[PDB]
RNA sequence: GUUUGACCUCAAAUCAGGUAGGAGUACCCGCUGAAUAUCAAUAAGCGGAGGAAAAGAAACCAACCGGGAUUGCCUUAGUAACGCGAGUGAAGCGGCAAAAGCUCAAAUUUGAAAUCUGGUACCUUCGGUGCCCGAGUUGUAAUUUGGAGAGGG
RNA sequence: GUUCUUUGUAAAGUGCCUUCGAAGAGUCGAGUUGUUUGGAUGCAGCUCUAAGUGGGUGGUUCCAUCUAAAGCUAA
RNA sequence: AUGGUGAA
């Protein structure tokens, strides 16, 4: 059903381009609309209605919200008295502690 | 099973070179709408002696255009193009034109190197890194034409 | 009475105050779509063009005596992160905020009472706690979420009170203001500091 | 331009190629209801030399019809009445078999903008191009009519019933002739 | 895995080593004093460029984690275990040599170094490998406080100031997944990014 | 990757901006349509518009020393032609009324998708501007519609 | 008439020289079946389906005239 | 004949 098909023409590659209508200058020359966008940007800017970037940039850079309107521990020091401190023995029914140290620094 | 015109797809450029010539062509990616914008407010606001630019090109037409004038160098063609039949005949023209082509799956893939959200076919013309864009072209063929 | 999960669901509590209660966070998360999008489309710069609560703190604070209610714990959790997967800038921000309270308070050295203890050292003014200078050996999320409120609401209230630089790299109305005054202290390494000798 | 391609590639419309993509198409359309909107034309050649643009206000259908008030007429009028608020301005065949024979026509919204604005494409907006296939005013319309030059279309030149009623009427001037 | 890698892994480690020979060699050559045969006799530190004042001076190190596709050759491998630098002394005439060599590998105030000591707080301890954090002052004093150290403080103090502990304490002491975490990351690559002669670059 | 993204397709929202039915109907357009030739492309029925509608600038009329959008009137003419029977029945040329030509498909802007819809704040508000959003590359603008036309000097 | 603006190496036209120079396919067409015409044309289901110095309309070797298969437009 | 009305 699906035979083979042969590249009669294809097999010999094209020698010369097909196309016509030589190169235009346009291709050699810088484009003429990024020129018509600049001067357009430009009497933008000299209109005053657009801003530079680098302006911009500078651009880019805490009040009274209210004003007038009309609308503990728990003895655990670091050297406490050894009576707070709880007893090993209590200790383990306990499962913060009162402990007894030298200073601060300790 | 289907006419030979048809099924030359789904045979495509294996994953390293695939990755290779994505690689090569975004670098050539063109200036997107942002940065385009922002350049020629820049220039305004400067004016307020250039080198030619350089950038892939996509366009179905302008590429069929550029092709059969032997300027087109390796040419990108999408497999899953729902009118199948707008690049059935474009490996037959780059075979007659000799223009090296490779058949990359996805469209969406194809057009995301283009700010597009698809894009049925890319080219190149010009160049920065002649050397590379030569070896891949000769790393395609090999790969691709050589085999199927 | 509408439940918790179906309120919030529609959105145990009064549906007269909730109903009419319904009316950026949500639109925000369109931007991790966006980001997605630029990141599928292999080039960063219209990624960073997409890149570049007061109104909650008046209601729920109409005047700023209303604050004392919740500095409790807008304070301790400052104290908290200031000594503390935070980002380190929002370390940096909780700790100033804290540095520049007790400069304003040392300012007007309004405090009353202290009581150094296991967790803290506690203070007086409203009380507040601050965790020693020591490494601190959960959801982190409402953590970050409380921290981010409770500095919204501090940055208004030090805004208010003070209405009312080569150490970076160093660092009567009571009887605490009446005692001590003129006395100059001289702090060994455990007023004039030992530590900056060094 | 490629169109010169696709414009000739469907010349040779009983092609293995073209007959493959067509038994493809009409199966794959087979599963989707009679009238549905198409994201895109299949015959992109064919719509733009029609007068369709790829811009927002244009809307592509595709409608089956059973085969055997011509079927391209039928479509049209579906198409119109389905499309109340869109204007019909061209048709054209896409896919033919033994049961169905399908067409895709194109509309033009004239209540978008860009319609309304378009220099090009505003006149659609008058309101005497209201349902143009209902009044036979589309290609096919005009065609099905017998409108055109020669002797071939004289007695359909411009009216059928118009012919009828003024070799019918009785002009009588104030002076008799 | 692909030959790729394996090949960019050889290439790297080959210009990487030619660059620490050069700058062995180098430094040879220059403890023998016979700058004839040698571009620069002296030493160079860049921050802008800095001469290496002999002036054993102290500065925090910190990790780069690269170059990756250079794998570390056994000098650096080494030297990092030396230093234990390896997970992601002083700047002496005899430890410049062996800084040096591990420079690509690698890059302060009270202020930064107060808060350093105090939030890292790295103890070994004794199970055996337990380094959790400065749990208490008196371990210091029980394990360091026959060198006269009372509390971490006095290490903080010790390591600022020109003092022993700095020696002793040797033997006693964007990062994120997902889409959103992409951007941060690609734009810290920029700052993320070398000639034998070249002064340490800072 | 015992994952994360590009699209394409398909659904939904008391979403934002829009349009459609129907009425009237003398005239207009299309479909259908009776009481093998005749009443007849009539009567009746259905669908679709406006102040007019349709048509309109020839794959025309003519066989001349040629005319040159469409439409209406007189004339052509009760002629040619047909059903050669009762009967049906044109059209060019000629004179008059009024006259206007144009727009796409088609060959590269590729040295710059230069195009357009919508949101936002202003102003001189049947619209214009700065910014953003989206459509567009499976083609949006200019350049050409055979009277040729296009790149250059 | 009155008043402010233009501009931007911006857009067109005239004569000359030069290099190029696209054209609506299930469409035309034939066959058959229903339909209209006083026209034998046209309309309409369906098998097939055309070419580019090509195609359509008319007569004694052909000569005369246009370029259909898209659309807009007051009187 | 055309279009409708009610009626098993």
């Amino acid at each position: 059903p699906y035979e083979p098909l042969i590249d009669w023409f294809t097999r010999h590659e094209e020698v010369m381009p097909l196309t016509a209508v030589p190169e235009p200058k346009r291709r050699f020359v810088p484009s003429k609309n990024e020129a018509k966008r600049v001067m357009k940007i430009v009497r933008a800017i000299r209109e005053g209605r657009i801003i530079p970037p680098k302006k911009l940039k500078e651009m880019k850079e805490q009040y009274d919200l209210w004003g007038d309107s009309t609308e503990p521990t728990n003895e655990e020091s670091y050297n406490p008295p050894e009576e707070y401190l709880l007893s090993p023995e209590e200790k383990e029914a306990w499962e913060f502690i009162p402990q007894k140290y030298s200073a601060l620094r300790k | 099973k289907v006419p030979p015109t048809i099924a030359q797809f789904q045979y495509t450029l294996d994953r390293n070179t695939a990755a290779e010539t994505f690689k090569l062509f975004n670098k050539y990616r063109p200036e997107t709408a942002a940065e385009k914008k922002e350049r020629l407010t820049k220039e305004a606001a400067a004016v307020a002696a250039s080198p030619k630019p350089y950038a892939v090109k996509y366009g179905l037409n302008h590429v069929v255009a550029l092709i059969e004038n032997k300027k087109a160098k390796l040419v990108l063609i999408a497999n899953d193009v729902d009118p199948i039949e707008l690049v059935v005949f474009l490996p037959a023209l780059c075979k007659k034109m000799g223009v090296p082509y490779a058949i990359v799956k996805g469209k969406a893939r194809l057009g995301t190197l283009v700010n597009q959200k698809t894009s049925a076919v890319a080219a190149l013309t010009e160049v920065r890194d002649e050397a590379a864009l030569a070896k891949l072209v000769s790393t395609i063929d090999a790969n691709f034409a050589d085999k199927y | 009475f509408i439940t918790r999960s179906q309120a919030v669901r529609k959105l145990f509590y009064y549906a007269k105050d909730i109903q009419y209660l319904m009316h950026k966070f949500r639109e925000h998360k369109t931007f991790a779509r966006k980001l997605t999008r630029a990141l599928g489309r292999g080039e960063v710069s219209s990624a960073k063009r997409l890149e570049e609560l007061d109104h909650i703190i008046k209601e729920r604070y109409p005047s700023f005596p209303d604050a004392i209610r919740d500095i409790d714990d807008a304070l301790n959790m400052l104290f908290l992160f200031s000594n503390l997967q935070v980002s380190s800038k929002i370390i940096n921000d909780a700790q100033k905020i804290c540095n520049q309270w007790l400069a304003y308070v040392a300012k007007e050295r309004l405090v009353r009472k202290v009581f150094v203890s296991i967790k803290g050292v506690y203070y007086q003014a409203v009380r507040w706690l601050v965790p020693f200078k020591f490494p601190e050996n959960v959801d982190f999320r409402i953590m970050l979420t409380f921290l981010e409120f409770y500095s919204t609401l501090l940055h208004f209230v030090l805004y208010k009170l003070y209405t009312d630089l080569k150490k970076d790299k160093i660092i009567y109305d009571s009887p605490v203001a009446s005692l001590f005054s003129a006395f100059v202290f001289y702090v060994s390494r455990e007023v004039i500091s030992e530590a900056a000798m060094d | 331009g490629a169109y010169k391609y696709l414009e000739e590639l469907q010349r040779k419309k009983q092609s293995d190629v073209l007959r493959f993509l067509q038994r493809v198409r009409v199966w794959e359309y087979r599963q989707k209801n009679v009238i549905h909107r198409a994201a895109r034309p299949t015959r992109p050649d064919k719509a733009r030399r029609l007068g369709y643009k790829a811009k927002q206000g244009f809307v592509i259908y595709r409608v089956r019809v059973r085969r055997g008030r011509s079927l391209r007429a039928t479509a049209e009028e579906r198409v119109g009445r389905r499309a109340a608020n869109l204007r019909v301005l061209n048709s054209y065949w896409v896919n033919q078999d033994s049961t169905y024979k399908y067409f895709e026509v194109i509309l033009v919204d004239p209540q978008h903008k860009a319609i309304r604005r378009d220099a090009r494409y505003n006149w659609i907006c008058d309101p005497v191009h209201k349902h143009r296939e209902a009044r036979g005013l589309t290609a096919t319309g005009k065609k099905s009519r017998g409108i055109n030059k020669g002797h071939k279309f004289n007695n359909t030149k411009a009216g059928r019933r118009k012919t009828w009623k003024r070799q019918n009427t009785l002009s009588l001037w104030r002076y008799r002739k | 895995v692909r030959a790729e890698s394996i090949v960019a892994k050889t290439l790297a480690t080959s210009r990487e080593k030619e660059r620490i020979k050069r700058v062995s060699i180098l430094e040879d050559k220059k403890a023998k004093n016979e700058t004839q045969h040698i571009a620069s006799g002296k030493d160079f530190i860049l921050k802008e460029k800095t001469t290496y004042d002999g002036k054993p001076a102290l500065l925090f190190i910190v990790r780069v984690r690269g170059p990756l596709a250079v794998n570390i050759p056994n000098k650096a491998f080494k030297i990092l275990s030396l230093l234990r630098l390896v997970e992601t002394v002083k700047l002496t005439k005899n430890v410049y040599p062996l800084l040096k060599v591990i420079a690509p590998y690698v890059v302060p105030s009270l202020s930064s170094i107060r808060s350093l000591i105090q939030k890292r707080g790295r103890i070994i301890y004794k199970a055996e490998p337990h380094e959790i954090v400065l749990n208490d002052n008196n371990i210091v004093e029980e394990q360091l406080g026959d060198h006269g150290i009372i509390c971490v403080e006095d290490i903080i103090h010790e390591i600022a100031t020109m003092g022993e502990s700095f020696s002793v304490c040797n033997f006693f002491l964007v990062s994120g997944f997902g889409s959103l975490n992409r951007l941060r990351k690609i734009k810290q690559r920029e700052a993320e990014s070398n000639a034998a002669t070249a002064p340490v670059i800072e």
